[PDB]
RNA sequence: CAUCGGUUUGGAGCGGCAGGAUAAUGGCGGAGGAAUGUGGCACGGCUUCUGCUGUGUGUUAUAGCCUCUGACGAUACUGCCA
RNA sequence: CGAUGAUUUUUGCCCUGCACAUUUUAGAUGGAUACGAAUAAGACUUUUUAGUCGCUGGACCAUAGCAGGCUGGCAACGGUGCGCUUAGCGGAAAGGCUUUGUGCGCUUGCCGGCGGAUAGCAAUGUCAACAUGCGCGGGGAUAAAUCCUUUGCAUACGACUUAG
């Protein structure tokens, strides 16, 4: 056959799921430009804003009309669980964990560190006999 | 005016299989196999199915979007360079003297070697280029017959034996000699 | 922002102006600041435009005596190393010790073959230019100018990086064994706890 | 064990400055991880070292110290503006300080 | 500027011949009310035989968008001073402000035609409400059906100077 | 303003500075280009200058007024007895230019080459290369592994070779050795040559044919200091020129205000180092030959 | 080191109050309308109708949107807090 | 900037294992943590259709013990430091990267016993790599250059080519 690879690139569309200020979801409603967006979310207000401050993620709104309110958005929302798609990404995951680490005390990264001594030794025993 | 997309749709004949990775096009067809770098153009490419594929130019000016019909044509050429040939017909102008044109091997090299343009003593000497075949036309008189697969190098050793042959010093237009391209088409005839 | 021993910039795919200025801050603050690779570097604009500057830097020289004049190098090394110079008040004692923080180099000789390489992305020519744009690369540059040994170079950069390879590829097998080992003993007492911690 | 380091890594950068009078009075600091106001903010009124080697020995140390602290930010990049009870010496740009961590507020 | 849309009112002073002058309304795009006042009595005085020694301000107050995110094509009638001439011209923006059309058309004639704010009279405003309205290529391809487009070769923007892996333009 | 008429410049920017050459023994500057193809063999040769002399010869130039009748020519006399191979050096190619990497000796070296390394040969001990003699003890596997390092690592060899400056009516007993570059074979072949012909004479006639052209390195003759009329050809000035007329009369404008280094001026003339090309071959004379 | 007084630079500072179209929006309700027309329906090209899809029709259906509006409730912005 | 020859019979020189004391530092204070290439692209799995990763190093390694002391036990047969030792690779400035066996330690993988005070509420509160000298110990080698006379392939004088 052909066999041509094609970009996996992410799309400015209606029903992009992006993150805001590298913390808070959100989806695009409608296109203003080659730079500007409508988008909305349930825990965001709908604002307009510029595609060089949000980033697109990997998932989409399926069936989200174009211009729709925040009513018919959030509805949608809920309905797809898109909150739960998110934090089942490795992308969340690593954001999460981040944040825990970014909240651990003295005490707890001694103990980080105990835990890892004892990890590796495990782990040294477990490499040198396979 | 960044016209926010431009396509274009390449047309794949039946045995013939293009093949596109990191803008390197990798052309297949009964006649053999041509190969072409785009690395220098920023397209992107979709296969529709098996009989076409999608060029497509995002968010491109006006010179970017001119690129994209190019890039088409390109591969159309190679396409049509793999399924039927390209022939070009060259043709001996001469008033007085015979130009004395031979395929000759020096080095193990193939050589297209003009004598006697306009009586000179000099032998003029064309390479020939790799996958070109120079022929002496036996059925028309004075005819040099350029085929091969691809086009950009048969019209390019056209080009090098027509450009060889020019006149200097003499009023071109009174003194009309040399080999020209008379008849661009394909080695199986449409 | 951490404060190196040494920084090894590769300077493949950098813009020779914008990673000049970032080594010039550098080595003035105290760093110690090495550069490879100094033949991969970049300058925006086709090769014909940075050649015919280069031709202009090579007008100037003092009448009277030639010997006195600007020296034209032509090393890509030595055309970063005027870059930086121009930007390093390099007539003190203090720009001479900041000058004295830096080496540049062609190709990865040793020891900084087995040594780790960065890149500097506010520098990256295929991070700041627009992507149509035209470039040259330094090596391409100094050899139409006058540089003897570009085929030198990349025939050693050949050799260094077969031997680059083989370290990759038996990095890479040590690391999917310790992956392996590091899977055996996950859910265990100690690997549930670093997991609620974050780790 | 291997670490023993209660200071964070500074370097002497510059004086107070236009383009063409400085002022030996206030050193800028570069304070290693810190890279906005809002970061450096952290060390104001933090004493800070500048820790060298002398040809006499004192007490028998040929280590001598001058001691400032840290009174402003400066700039948009994390640098910071300190006072020294001795002007450091112009041959220490580029020189490493330390950054103690008292005051302490925390 | 940064602008916002005023309603300035304003009139001749009365007189005992006049007791009772009309009152005028001009829209007003000015970053504040004191420019906002400026901008007035400089458009009456090209249009009418008042001072703003002689006049009066009656009312200035601002006017917020009706539908602040409903995305609009607004067509805006110029009236410019080019180095030579004088100049009419319409364009169109895409926003969900009317301000922030005005906003960026003032940048747009900076960058294409070097016209200063002084240069420039706003004719009208128009919100374009018939994709048949619409006569400008550049806004009328992102009124098609479905629209939708990549953002090929991102650069991510880094808090250090030195990074440790290959850069990527993915996305 | 102009000259008022217009006149080529005196003598030539390109053999600049007119200083004394460095040393006695030309240097060749660059070895013939080496082809892998071709047979192992020497690219250079030194020998030492007799005399002139002359010819007669039939002239073979066809097209010529004087083809196939006889000219008589000046020539040169060139001693060249056997050069004698004592060494081998190994080039290695770098991004800053070729570096020797190892220079490999002969186990003994005659007095005439061993006295080169002396400037006070009657006062010495005559310690030079003893030890090095002693390498050579039962195995020499020293030496091996060096040449196993050359043929590792080299891409340019060449030999080293030192004149029998003893068989010369020259009282002069130092040896001139200098190195030259084996062209032909592969670095292994190279190498395999050159420890195969240590202490082993070589001579002109395995070096040059007849009829070939060759070049010639060598300091020309030393005239001392020397006014710019002679340095450099420029024209005497008028009989009645006040102070003398063997002088350039300008040596430069207002503006620089400086002296050019284009301008000629007095200073040494002669023993330059000069590289001359395609001088013909009519003879390669043998010693053992009483015609 | 602590506390004070003078001067001064800050905080992702926190709270209360006022004004405006007694913000404009949004959410909820009602009425009307259209298309870059959702479902459906009727023809098609590739699909074992596997976000299939295209063109017509028409007006909420198996998506929605726009305009006007009714009663509430916020926020932005600008001020004030002895 | 490189290769190479010879390096004082003087108590002088070289190499090396220590031990002590000194001078200096453009500035140690856990670790310079090694593919290459593209960027309108990379990398996994099936299938080349599709899904997944990135969206920064706030990472990775190391990190507990009088600046880290003295002792005991358990579990493992691992980790790590040093000393010999085996083999291989690296010439671009290789002067480094691996590797075999062995011995002596330590081990915080787990559980114990004893010690630190008074430097007084902070004062760098002194802990490093490079160099040199000096004492020992073990090996090792045993020169030239200049002036002077001479030469004339050189030359104003220096310098140069020679010879002694
Ligand atoms: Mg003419
Ligand atoms: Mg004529
Ligand atoms: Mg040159
Ligand atoms: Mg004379
Ligand atoms: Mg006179
Ligand atoms: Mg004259
Ligand atoms: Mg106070
Ligand atoms: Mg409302
Ligand atoms: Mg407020």
């Amino acid at each position: 056959s052909s066999t041509v690879k094609a970009a996996n690139w992410r799309f400015v569309e209606v029903g992009r799921v992006v993150l805001v200020d590298n913390k808070e979801l959100a989806t695009i409603v409608e296109i203003i430009d080659q730079k500007r967006v409508l988008i909305d979310g349930p825990k965001i207000q709908r604002q307009a804003i510029a595609l060089a401050k949000i980033v697109l993620t990997p998932i989409v709104l399926p069936n989200l009309p174009r211009g729709s309110r925040t009513a018919t958005v959030t509805k949608k929302w809920a309905a797809a669980d898109i909150d739960a798609k998110w934090a089942a990404s490795g992308w969340a995951k690593k954001l999460a964990n981040k944040e825990r680490r970014s909240q651990l005390s003295d005490f707890e990264r001694f103990q980080v560190m105990v835990l890892k001594k004892q990890r590796r030794f495990a782990t040294k025993k477990a490499l040198v006999k396979a | 005016m960044k016209y926010i997309q431009t396509d274009q749709i390449l047309d794949i004949p039946e045995g013939v299989t293009v093949d596109i990775k990191a803008r390197v096009v990798k052309v297949t067809g009964p006649r053999g196999e041509l190969t072409k770098d785009l690395k220098h153009i920023d397209v992107t490419f979709n296969k529709i199915n098996n009989r076409a594929i999608k060029i497509t130019v995002h968010n491109g000016d006006r010179k970017h979007v001119a690129a994209l019909r190019t890039v088409k044509s390109l591969i159309a050429n190679l396409i049509t360079g793999v399924t039927k040939g390209y022939k070009y017909k060259m043709r001996f102008v001469y008033a007085h003297f015979p130009i004395n044109v031979n395929i000759i091997k020096k080095d193990g090299q193939d050589y297209v070697e003009i004598r006697n343009f306009l009586g000179e003593k000099r032998v003029r000497e064309v390479k020939i280029h790799e996958g070109v075949t120079m022929e002496i036309s036996s059925t028309q008189k004075d005819e040099l017959i350029v085929s091969g697969n691809s086009l950009e190098a048969v019209s390019q050793n056209a080009a090098d034996i027509q450009q060889i042959c020019r006149v200097r010093n003499k009023d071109i237009r009174k003194f009309l000699d040399g080999i020209y391209v008379s008849e661009r088409g394909t080695i199986v005839e449409e | 922002s951490s404060f190196e021993k040494v920084v090894v910039i590769d300077g493949k795919g950098h813009l020779l102006g914008r990673l000049a200025s970032i080594v010039s801050k550098q080595i003035l603050n105290g760093q110690k600041v090495v550069v490879v690779r100094c033949e991969e570097l970049n300058i925006s604009g086709e090769f014909f435009r940075n050649k015919l500057k280069y031709h202009d830097y090579l007008r100037k020289a003092t009448r009277y005596n030639k010997k006195k004049g600007p020296f034209h190098f032509r090393a890509p090394s030595r055309i970063l190393y005027k870059a930086i110079r121009g930007m390093i008040p390099h007539k003190t004692a203090r720009g001479k010790a900041a000058l004295e923080r830096l080496k540049v180099f062609e190709g990865v000789p040793p020891p900084y073959d087995k040594k780790k390489r960065v890149v500097v992305p506010q520098a990256l020519r295929v991070l700041r230019l627009k992507p149509g744009r035209k470039y040259t690369t330094v090596g391409k540059l100094s050899s139409a100018v006058g540089w003897k040994y570009e085929s030198v170079v990349e025939k050693l950069e050949e050799k260094r990086k077969v031997q680059s390879a083989e370290y990759y590829a038996k990095k890479k097998a040590l690391t999917k064994k310790l992956n392996a080992a590091k899977a055996s003993t996950a859910e265990s007492e100690a690997a549930q706890k670093l997991a609620a911690f974050g780790y | 064990a291997e670490s023993h380091r209660l200071y964070v890594k500074g370097k002497h950068i510059s004086y107070q400055r236009s383009k063409s009078v400085t002022n030996p009075n206030v050193s800028l600091i570069q304070i290693e991880g810190v890279a906005s106001p809002k970061d450096a903010k952290f060390y104001l009124g933090k004493r800070i070292a500048y820790v060298y080697r002398a040809p006499k020995e004192i007490r028998g140390s040929k280590i001598r110290v001058i001691w400032g602290k840290v009174t402003r930010t400066h700039g948009n990049n994390g640098l910071v503006r300190a006072n020294f009870k001795k002007n450091l010496p112009p041959k220490t740009f580029g020189a490493s300080v330390r950054i103690m961590l008292y005051p302490s507020n925390i | 500027s940064r602008l916002n849309e005023y309603q300035v009112i304003g009139r001749n002073l009365p007189t005992e011949s006049v007791p009772e002058p009309k009152l005028f309304r001009m829209r007003i795009f000015a970053p504040n009310t004191v420019v906002a006042k400026s901008r007035y009595w400089y458009f009456l005085q090209k249009l009418h035989k008042v001072k703003k020694a002689s006049g009066e301000i009656v009312s200035v107050n601002i006017i917020s968008e009706a539908k602040p995110t409903k995305v609009k094509t607004f067509g805006i009638w110029l009236r410019y001073e080019s180095r030579s001439g004088i100049h009419n011209m319409y364009k169109e923006y895409r926003d969900v402000t009317r301000v922030g059309a005005v906003e960026t058309m003032y940048q747009d004639l900076a960058a294409r035609h070097r016209a200063r704010f002084r240069s420039i009279h706003i004719l009208k405003v128009v919100e374009l409400e018939k994709t048949d309205d619409v006569k400008r290529q550049y806004v009328k391809q992102f009124l098609t059906k479905d629209l939708k487009f990549p953002l090929p070769h991102r650069v991510q923007k880094s808090k250090k100077l030195f990074q440790a892996t290959a850069p990527t333009t993915f996305y | 303003s102009h000259r008022k008429y217009e006149a080529p410049r005196h003598g030539s920017l390109g053999f600049l500075p007119r200083k004394r050459a460095a040393k006695q023994r030309g240097r060749v500057k660059s070895f013939p280009k080496d082809v892998k193809s071709k047979p192992v063999a020497l690219t250079a040769f030194l020998g030492y200058k007799a005399g002139m002399t002359t010819i007669v010869r039939d002239l073979d130039r066809p097209g010529s007024k004087m083809h196939k009748r006889e000219v008589v020519e000046a020539a040169t006399v060139v001693d060249t007895p056997p050069m004698v191979v004592v060494g081998v050096v190994g080039y290695v190619e770098t991004p800053r230019g070729l570096r020797s990497l190892t220079t490999v000796w002969a186990e003994h070296l005659s007095e005439e080459v061993r006295r080169r390394f002396y400037k006070n040969w009657y006062k010495s001990k005559k310690k030079a290369f003893t030890k090095y003699s002693g390498k050579y003890a039962t195995d020499a596997k020293q030496v091996e592994t060096e040449l196993a390092r050359i043929k590792k690592y080299a891409s340019v060899v060449r030999v080293l070779a030192h004149t029998q400056i003893k068989k010369t009516p020259l009282s002069q007993k130092k040896a001139h050795l200098a190195e030259i570059q084996i062209n032909g074979g592969s670095v292994s072949d190279k190498v395999d040559w050159a420890k195969e012909h240590f202490e082993k004479e070589v001579s002109v006639d395995s070096v040059f044919e007849q009829d070939e052209m060759i070049d010639v390195i060598a300091v020309t003759k030393g005239h001392g200091f020397e006014g710019v009329t002679h340095r450099w050809g420029t024209k005497k000035l008028p009989r009645k020129t006040h102070r003398g007329l063997r002088k350039v009369a300008c040596i430069g404008a207002w503006h620089p205000a400086n002296v050019n280094w284009t301008v000629a001026r007095a200073g040494q003339n002669g023993y330059h180092h000069r590289t001359s090309i395609n001088h013909k071959v009519y003879r390669v004379g043998k010693g053992t030959d009483e015609a």
